[PDB]
């Protein structure tokens, strides 16, 4: 508790406090970039899956893990590992490929022997359909997509701007799709491969959807993680300052004694 | 100090006119009222404002007293006086000004505070008035008076402030108050050593103070004039 | 061994282990307790420095411990006060650094025409809440020849001796180690020091690439390698292997919990079997070529179980 | 509310519809039969009356619904007044990409790329 | 060891070294909070808080400030009491439970009254 | 590219001075990158 | 109620409170305010003690409050330093420690042999940004049989008295108080103040 | 220029260094070097006071520099230690103030009827590791009409003149200034104002209105930097601040902001030494000298 | 620029820009890791690295400690080199190819030796 020591201590929580107070600031205007490119892929998500709703289709198991590789967002990855999880009990033996590392590393420790495949680069950008379809394609190519028998996409709903949700979205593949109930009302000529394509651009197509509220929900998160951090290393700040002046104080009294005493002899 | 006996058994709001002041942070009479705030803030324009309005609106003078003045300063004060006639060299004016320079040594810095007191407390005992005794800077008079105490050859307290510094503010502010003949209210500028609330000094004076005001940067920067703060400038008589 | 300002009994507790070690018929402790006159405390290191002056002088070599200087300087500032000497920096007499300056310059390597002899000397200091800025550790940390700091925080979690890598120093440096350690130790330093960097990277719990998780991964069965029971001294032939091990990364694909049973495991097979290299480590202290050779085969073969 | 791209989405009530499907263009009516075609690489066309406005597109699917909403999604996408020599410089380097899986992505190129030509 | 023995030994060592991990961590929570830390930090953290709050002991003599009637626990009950702790036999309990009792039994006792 | 990907070829040749003000220049640049797993370890890196 | 160090403005509403409330009555009053002389307002809570010390004495009950030591303290740092006594911490005499300590000792109960008075000290300290661990405050708890640490950070929320629970306590009334509360309030202590460290750890 | 207990060779190349400027011919040296009797360190700058009053006094104007104030207080404490007289905060006499504003406070503007002659001055204080808090540079800061204030970290960031304007005032202020100079600058302190606070933000996604702000500030802090030894006549400042205020600097890269002033100021003395000449002899601009400027520069700009 | 020539000057106001620069961002590359950057910024960076690097250099007395052979390097030498790293014809070299070597030709013999 020296002054030396509480200076620099106490100005490095005040550089603290910078970067985070600015990175609150700018999640502000990231959330606001990222919220355009969530109504125009949950809108999208209408016209596609409204297709679904009228012939109701109802569904080896395929888990996709979307989050990123960026820390400092409270629990996004934590409690969407843990909902991954509580799934990944009723099929212990469910493959899966993770978008983003904070999620893999999160399931690399306790179904460490489930995931085959892994993506990375993610959660920096809004995610666009580019991604969207390498990802896709991926999963057709090295994962064998089409031959599961289920597949499930796992990412974080945004339910406000304070709180996310851990969510689950099913994947309907080939044959799902021509033994729906309703299939027949939908006069779709059996003209070659036609719910093949259905699939391969419904796992696009959805995937996006997913990556977008997830990147939305993540960025809120990231928003409101570091505005607290600004808080508590403000009152910290608070704290520290008082202490300052304590240590200031004496060392000015204790100097001075040093000095009395040697001047009375 | 008036004794015990000659005491005010009530707190009382001494009103100033100043919309802000009354409303938000009232003054004592014959209480002490903490002034905040450096230049760029019409400092000297409100205080004249009080000069004019408690002679005005009540009908006492009042003393400025300058204490470790900057002579530039006090050079300033005394035209800016005269060219808002506070000061009248051909009618009358409604301020006498005490000054006790910087370049003065410190026996004289120490008591000039006491100096234009003095002169204050006739106003309230003679003439039987509310009087307003101006006091800036009250932290340099404390610096004088450790200065005394150092030359005197006196060990130092704590922080390095004379031994004395407690009773030495005493003996000071216990003469500023309300009798029954009339009242001295003081507004002295205030400041505050390392931006630390804790150095005795501050400390010891806050012990003494009634009312904050504390004008500000940021409300004269919007425009509003007096820049007190509305917030900032507290009165413990606002009960 | 000088007990300065010590307890009497834990003079007493300190001369039983020494016994109990068969250590007490080659040392000779000097006492100043807590009860004795200022005078004393103070005269002690003094005295004792010439004790095993003698030795230095007659060609042989004397360790002194001087345990510890903080207090001897808390003593001379009580003769002095007391004498009414005016007093320096918080209130200890004004040549409290030439006190300690004159005992500690006793301490040298003399030269062949004088002996050969040697005075080592291990004084201790004790500081406050870690402060090492305050006057006396200051003093005392000029005038040596390097220093060891000892960390609180470092103990409770797990490493003991407590030393702290990244400040203690010895100056002379390799000129004193021995060949052989000096070989398998090349870099060691400044590579733990690395070591704490990317452990700090670390704390931002971003994801590690496979240079950083790899350095990581040595760094901390290094630093567990060091870890060593008081009482324990090793012989420099039990140490050898052991930094080898850990430095050629022999060691890097084996439980942390589990480096502890290594080690003593390791030097079990390592007499039953190749007690030759053991043996030459030591007798030589040089690790030739073929000898780093049967050394490298050696611990691959006890890894593998 | 049913026509769109995944960054921008566009239409809303319509009275002839006409897409690129996957054999040959079809025009979707007032009531139409609920259908499912992949979109070729194509232009499209709404109508409001007699209001014309032709977009190009890269291909996706179209869906016309029972309860009678057609819904039309693509990827990218005005008519004349959105794509020459853009077009010409581009299909330049298509044709000689082709000629090298990498070339076979270059393939794509030149039937997406004559298409557009004829507009 | 050499008195106390390599048990009591080794379960007081590792229960420091936890202590002094949470001490560690004191900073990042304090800003950042739990979220922030990894896995195997993150349930230290929680360990030590419940070895923390199982350190505190009613005292008959202070009776008349806690209001429980005191304690006491042997060496030989703390010492098996914190090493089942410590290989997380008691992880499923919340940190309220090690709070002012005596040895490992009141904590499960505790947990039973307040699970419901 | 794909089928799933068609689209983004049809969508990305018929991308390539105008409309590509940030929007489209950028949603042509993926910067993603994929690597499977085997027996914990990996397999190797490569761009998607 | 001793006054020491306070303002004569300040007691005179004091007394006025005092009387507009009637206990001026039963209730003595010794200022020695901010003017006064360093030894009157060192001398004044020892006379204030024996005046009250008489009916402790006489069989009866009284309870004087020390208003403040801190003041008190600090007049004596006066005295000391103008004798010239060498400054310990904060500049205060070796001794600023027995000055509170042989006056708070004489506030007490008696025996059944010696008419069962008592005196009831309730010194004031007053802290600097809020510190608890300063050389003076310490002493005095270290003299008293508890404290009531009244936090600023509560009563700038409107939290009226701002007890701190975690930082207060009463050493030996826990026995002393009236049944009927202590039956109606089990544990309350522990309860908020372990309520404190749990509230602030959900933002 | 009062010398205080500084290395002689140092005097003498400040002498060799005036005399290469041709300034010695008005310059006066009290020297007091490091290795001489406390007393002349303690005397030096009343000493060196009292000779620039005599300029005051006689209807003149002189500017003294004290270099420094810190080494005198140290002198004066060395001598009443000695004395044996008793000792404060940091050792230092009770009058160590009392010292220092006797100083200062002799300086002036002296009124018509005294000549209205004027003596400025310009005290240097050393600051340890930055501390203003520090026992002299209190004493100092609170007698003074303002600071002047430097940072290594500025000066390490090429910013030189190192000043912290944040941190410097000059309480006097806009009473003092070139009217010109101020007509062009009243926005100056305001930019970098508002650049000082979202400064931090020079680290991916900003609206054009914070990336505008961080326009101005780095081209405005670029202006700012200049060579030792090359002060710059006010003529030739006002059209630099005029051009960088007035976002004429925008268009411009950060590293040509260097050869930019050069070029400028050559090209305006030849193609303009008319309206500079104004500046230089109206000190205030014309609605017509404005328009002037602004032709001139958006010329430039272009060219 | 009076003493040394401008270039040596320039050299020498470049070199301690890059490392000001350097430590000004050692905030954000500890909290937002070195992922978070400008890219002119992330090769200042870079170069920063390499340069603190090329400013240390065996001493010939301090064999004892490096068993590393001393090497003096001429001034001419220095401000060249340095001059080449700073416009950035060197960016490819390895940070360790700089440490405790002499002139840029030792950094181009050790770039190769370490990767053979």
């Amino acid at each position: 508790a020296t002054l030396k020591e509480v200076e620099m201590r106490l100005k490095s929580i005040k550089n603290i406090e910078k970067i985070t107070k600015t990175m609150k600031i700018v999640a502000s205007t990231r959330l606001s970039k990222a919220e355009k490119a969530k109504i125009s892929a949950k809108k999208m998500d209408e016209a596609e899956q409204l297709f679904y709703k009228n012939a109701e289709t109802k569904n080896k198991e395929l888990i996709v893990a979307i989050t990123s590789d960026k820390g400092l967002c409270g629990s996004i990855h934590s409690q969407l590992a843990k909902a991954v999880r509580r799934h990944l009990n009723d099929q212990p033996n469910a493959d899966i490929v993770t978008i983003g590392d904070k999620i893999k590393m999160q399931l690399l420790r306790t179904h460490p022997n489930n995931i085959k495949l892994s993506i990375n680069g993610i959660g920096k950008d809004a995610p666009t359909f580019q991604e969207s379809a390498l990802i896709a394609d991926k999963l057709l190519s090295v994962m064998k997509a089409g031959t599961y028998p289920k597949i499930s996409i796992f990412y974080n709903d945004p339910v406000s701007s304070l709180s996310f949700e851990p969510s689950e979205k099913p994947i309907f593949n080939a044959k799902t799709i021509e033994q729906s109930p309703s299939f027949g009302k939908f006069e779709i000529d059996t003209d070659a491969n036609v719910p093949r394509d259905l699939f391969e651009y419904t796992l696009a197509n959805q995937m996006l959807t997913a990556m977008a509220q997830g990147y939305a929900a993540e960025i809120s998160a990231r928003r409101n993680a570091m505005d607290n951090a600004s808080k508590n290393a403000g009152d910290m700040i608070n704290r520290y300052s008082i202490l300052y002046n304590r240590t200031r104080q004496a060392v000015i009294t204790n100097e001075l004694v040093d000095i009395i005493t040697g001047a009375s002899s | 100090p008036p004794s015990f006996a000659e005491q005010s058994t009530s707190a009382e709001i001494l009103e100033t006119g100043i919309k802000v002041v009354d409303l938000l942070a009232p003054y004592a009479r014959g209480g002490k009222i903490g002034l905040f705030g450096g230049a760029g803030v019409g400092k000297t324009v409100f205080i004249q404002e009080l000069i004019n309005n408690i002679a005005k609106a009540h009908g006492g003078f009042s003393v400025f007293t300058g204490v470790g003045e900057r002579t530039r300063e006090g050079n300033d004060l005394y035209r800016e006086m005269k060219e808002t006639g506070v000061i009248n060299l051909e009618g009358e004016s409604k301020v006498a000004l005490v000054f006790g320079q910087m370049n003065e040594p410190p026996g004289a810095r120490a008591r000039v505070a006491l100096t234009g007191l003095t002169i204050a407390e006739y106003f309230r005992d003679e003439e039987g008035q509310d009087v307003l005794l101006f006091i800036d800077n009250i932290f340099r008079f404390t610096q004088a008076g450790s200065e005394v105490s150092a030359l005197l050859g006196r060990i130092p307290s704590a922080v390095g402030y004379q031994p004395t510094l407690a009773t030495d503010m005493g003996l000071l502010q216990e003469r500023i108050t309300t009798t029954k003949k009339g009242s001295v209210t003081s507004v002295q500028a205030v400041y505050v050593p390392a931006d630390d609330l804790t150095d005795p000094a501050p400390a010891t004076t806050f012990a003494h103070l009634d009312a904050t005001t504390v004008l500000s940067r940021g409300i004269s920067e919007l425009g509003i004039y007096p820049a007190v703060d509305p917030l900032d400038s507290k009165s413990r008589l606002l009960d | 061994y000088v007990a300065v300002g010590q307890k009497r009994s834990t003079v007493a507790q300190l001369v039983q282990t020494l016994e109990q070690h068969d250590a007490m018929k080659y040392s000779i402790i000097v006492a100043a307790t807590a009860s004795e006159a200022a005078p004393l405390q103070y005269l002690a290191p003094f005295t004792a420095a010439s004790i095993g002056e003698w030795f230095r002088d007659n060609g042989k070599h004397a360790l002194i411990v001087y345990d510890d200087l903080s207090k001897q300087a808390v003593a001379y500032r009580q003769l002095s006060l007391l004498l009414r000497r005016p007093p320096g920096r918080e209130a200890y007499p004004g040549d409290v650094f030439y006190l300690h300056s004159r005992l500690l310059e006793r301490a040298a390597k003399l030269s062949e025409k004088e002996g050969s002899g040697s005075l080592t000397a291990l004084p201790v200091i004790e500081t406050q809440g870690g402060d090492v800025s305050a006057y006396i550790p200051t003093n005392v940390i000029s005038i040596t020849d390097g220093q060891i700091f000892l960390e609180a925080e470092l103990f409770y979690k797990g490493i003991r001796p407590a030393i702290n890598v990244g400040l203690s120093v010895s100056r002379v440096g390799s000129a004193a180690q021995v060949k052989a350690l000096k070989q398998v130790a090349g870099s060691l330093k400044l590579f733990l020091a690395q070591y704490r960097e990317v452990a700090a990277f670390a704390q931002f719990g971003s994801d590690l690439d496979a240079s950083t998780k790899q350095t990581l991964v040595r760094g901390e069965r290094l630093t567990q390698l060091l870890k060593q029971n008081q009482y324990s001294p090793l012989a420099t032939e039990e140490q050898v292997p052991l930094i080898y091990a850990g430095v050629n990364g022999h060691l890097d694909g084996i439980e942390l919990s589990r480096i502890g049973e290594f080690e003593s495991s390791f030097l079990s097979y390592l007499k039953s079997n190749h007690n030759e290299l053991l043996t030459e480590i030591r007798e030589k202290g040089e690790l030739s070529k073929e000898l780093l050779a049967s050394l490298k085969s050696a611990t691959e073969s006890f890894v593998a179980t | 509310l049913q026509f769109a791209l995944p960054h921008e989405t566009l239409y809303s009530e319509v009275t002839q519809v006409n897409l690129p499907a996957k054999s040959g263009r079809i025009g979707v009516l007032a009531n139409h039969v609920p259908t499912v075609e992949q979109l070729l690489p194509g232009v499209v066309e709404v109508m409001e009356g007699s209001n014309s406005k032709k977009f190009f597109i890269s291909g996706g699917f179209a869906t016309v619904q029972p309860d009678s909403q057609l819904c039309v999604t693509a990827i990218e996408a005005p008519l004349e007044s959105f794509s020459e020599n853009i077009k010409n410089l581009l299909a330049e380097a298509k044709k000689n990409v082709s000629s090298s899986r990498e070339a076979a992505e270059a393939a794509i190129q030149v039937e997406v790329l004559e298409n557009l030509q004829s507009v | 060891a050499a008195v106390v023995g390599q048990e009591h030994y080794d379960v007081a060592s590792k229960v420091q070294e936890t202590l002094q991990t949470y001490k560690s961590l004191q900073d990042i929570i304090a800003i950042l909070g739990m979220d922030e830390l990894s896995e195997q930090d993150k349930l230290t953290v929680e360990r030590a808080r419940k070895i923390q709050r199982f350190l505190s002991q009613p005292f008959a003599v202070a009776e008349v400030f806690t209001g429980i009637p005191g304690k006491l626990v042997r060496l030989k009950d703390t010492v098996a009491s914190f090493k089942a702790v410590l290989e997380g036999k008691y992880d499923n309990i919340p940190e309220h439970a090690f709070y002012m009792v005596g040895g490992i039994e009141d904590v499960v006792a505790k947990a039973e009254k307040l699970a419901a | 590219m794909s089928y799933a990907a068609y689209l983004n070829v049809a969508a990305q040749a018929i991308r390539s001075t105008e409309l590509q003000t940030a929007s489209v220049t950028n949603r042509s640049q993926t910067d993603a990158f994929y690597t499977q797993y085997k027996n914990a370890s990996e397999p190797t890196p490569m761009t998607k």
